[PDB]
RNA sequence: AAUCCGGUUAAUAUUCCGGAACCAGAAGGUGGAACACGGCAACGUAAAUGAAGUUGGAGACGUCGGCGGGAGCCCUGGGAAGAGUUCUCUUUUCUUUUUAACAAACCACACCCUGAAAUCGGUUUAUCCGGAGCUAGGGUAUGGUGUUUGGAA
């Protein structure tokens, strides 16, 4: 058959967006389901980080914190290629750093 | 709803003072639903065997209210 | 050659990732657990911190309490650094029943921790103490 | 230029040699890559990594002029080559020049 | 930030009823937890101190085309119930045959480890990947998914 939406809001949008199911009492009803996460992304870089699911921030706010860190340094905010670019960086340049500090010394 | 496998757990589940009413379910494949209501969630034990099905149901405790085939 | 006994490196992956460790004992010819060239490297999982004349004994001594890590990397993910430290505790304690045993993985950390504190108070090896900031 | 262009082919027909930047890592980490050929064009964090090794393991590095595509065609191979490293030269003498 | 199913009225239903869940805030009690560990690693756990200060991400986003998956509708076989047809042939014709939110476990595009490739290999419907690591093997993670159950007959 042919189904209404649920809420007072016509003009199918970004937020009255649906779905169609079929009731235990054999009846095919609109239940307006929400918008899809989307995994955080590296700030280095762009890339999403991998590890950790795909939510809006309210149901982030639900999780724990061993659901949401990656266990290293600057985990949780830089992807996997982007601490060892950071490391790398890190020691490369104290390396060059010390190497002209005794060239001018 | 949780499925709970353990029977002792079950045990301990109704034991606990959240622990409100118990139904057992009489099912077509000789299988008997102990479903206990609790707080949040909806504790199920499905055991195969008849007997199991009897000496569990009088190992709950008497304060505890079980309810027929549902 | 570049890889022996007793040369500080540095940790490229995993959770001690941009870590500084020590060169225990190396591995490169190859295991039956471990098919590459891994290194049993301890090294410092919290730095130790400032320590203040100011501050009390008991909170100088915690401030300067280092928690090692003992553990096998790859060559690959193993950086060498051209510090070395040769510490004598830390020289072939490590074996294969050292990493097997629990009790005695933690009897070597515990010993590991003890001759890194000692180091520390020492007054040694201040590259590799210090934290590398990333 | 042109000279380390042949004697470089020649160690590659004749001597041992890996042309790529794992094999290369991994050889100067053995200490048995005792010359490596890095491209201009390679970034310069992959650059100063090779070097920072090279040094470590004290090996000869040397700048190729061209990029990735011209070290490739220079070596012969269908494939563009940002880093190589030659273990034995072989026949040829591109160990001294 | 967060709700579904069934029923109820002469007139209200995601609001009332019965059942089953979710979110936010707030304090405590009991038990387990001890400035924690195991995995070489892609990581993981019931816990796994974080005062100030510093920092980033999600939220936070155009348009077209093809591909594959799912859900509902449509088509359809066997079976079951009811109704129509009949001397004849028709195991016929028509109607009905349902499983919500919410939970639990299990369960492949990206990454890593061994590996070091050309004899160039893998490989998209639509030739891209690779000396910035190939094929292969083994893992890692987002797991609408369905694989069963709860709800739930």
């Amino acid at each position: 058959q042919r189904v209404t939406y649920r809420r007072r809001l016509a003009y199918n949008t970004r937020s009255n967006r649906t779905r169609i199911i079929k009731t235990p009492g054999n009846n095919i009803r609109y239940l307006h389901i929400k918008k899809l996460g989307t995994i955080p992304r590296c700030g280095d870089t762009g890339v999403p980080l991998q590890g950790i699911p795909a939510l809006r921030p309210r149901e982030f706010a639900r999780l724990s914190h061993n659901k949401k860190t990656v266990q290293r340094a600057y985990g949780g905010c830089l992807s996997a290629n982007a601490v060892k670019d950071r490391i790398v960086r890190a020691f490369l340049i104290e390396e060059q750093k010390i190497v002209k500090q005794k060239l001018k010394q | 709803p949780r499925q709970i496998s353990d029977i002792k757990q079950f045990l301990e589940i109704a034991r606990r003072k959240d622990a409100t009413s118990a139904r057992i379910k009489k099912n077509t494949n000789k299988d008997v639903k102990f479903k206990l209501r609790c707080s949040k969630y909806l504790y199920t034990l499905v055991v195969a065997d008849a007997k199991k099905a009897e000496k569990l149901r009088q190992s709950l405790p008497p304060d505890l209210t079980v309810t027929e085939v549902g | 050659k570049i890889l022996k006994p007793g040369k500080v490196a540095l940790i490229t992956r995993g959770r001690f990732a941009g870590k500084k460790v020590v060169i225990l004992q190396a591995i490169d010819q190859g295991s039956k657990s471990h098919p590459f060239g891994h290194a049993v490297v301890a090294g410092v999982e919290r730095y130790p911190l400032k320590v203040t004349k100011s501050m009390g004994a008991k909170r100088i001594a915690r401030r300067s309490r280092v928690k090692p890590f003992i553990k096998v990397v790859n060559y690959n993910h193993l950086m060498p650094t051209r510090y070395a430290l040769e510490l004598d505790n830390l020289k072939g304690l490590i074996t294969a029943d050292t990493f097997k045993e629990p009790t005695q993985r933690s009897a070597a950390r515990k010993t590991v921790k003890k001759t890194f504190e000692e180091k520390y108070q020492s007054g040694k090896s201040a590259w590799f103490f210090t934290p590398l900031r990333f | 230029g042109d000279t380390i262009n042949s004697k470089l082919a020649l160690t590659m027909k004749s001597g041992k040699y890996v042309l790529g930047y794992k094999s290369t890592l991994k050889t100067l980490r053995s200490g048995k890559a005792k010359l490596i050929l890095i491209a201009a064009n390679a970034p310069p964090l992959r650059k100063s990594e090779l070097e920072y090794y090279a040094m470590l393991s004290r090996c000869s590095v040397h700048h190729y002029s061209g990029n990735n595509i011209d070290l490739g065609t220079a070596c012969g191979k269908l494939f563009r080559v940002g880093v190589l490293a030659v273990i034995d030269a072989g026949d040829s003498d591109i160990l001294a020049a």
